[PDB]
C-alpha cells in the first residue's frame, strides 16, 4: 500500500 | 497538476533502489511521491519533490495505479527509469 522504490 | 514534465533516473546498477517513497492519498486518486530518501537516486537528481504525482514510469499508465504497481514497472525497467510527474500549483 505504502512502498519505497 | 499544474505543470507536467518528465524526469530520467539513471540505475547505476540493475537492483538499484530510485529512493522514492510512493503513497496513495485517501482524498484523490493517483500514485504520489511522500518524500525522497536521502541521498537516493531521485534525491540526488533533485529534479523531483514532495507532493509529486506520478502520471505514468516508462510510458505504463500509473493515473489510477498503485505504489506497489510502480515498484514493478521500475523492477521491470532496465537502467532508465522515465518518470512523468504532475506537480501541482502553489
Amino acid at each position: 500500500p505504502d512502498l519505497l522504490v | 497538476r499544474e505543470e507536467i514534465f518528465q524526469v530520467a533516473l539513471h540505475k547505476r546498477d540493475s537492483g538499484e533502489q530510485l529512493g522514492i517513497k510512493l503513497v496513495r492519498r485517501t482524498d484523490e486518486p493517483g500514485v504520489f511521491i511522500l518524500d525522497l530518501l536521502e541521498g537516493g537516486l531521485a534525491a540526488q537528481d533533485g529534479r523531483l519533490s514532495s507532493n509529486d504525482r506520478v502520471l505514468a514510469i516508462n510510458g505504463h499508465d500509473l493515473k489510477y495505479g498503485t505504489p506497489e504497481l510502480a515498484a514493478q514497472i521500475i523492477q521491470a525497467s532496465g537502467e532508465r527509469v522515465n518518470l512523468t510527474i504532475a506537480r501541482p500549483g502553489k
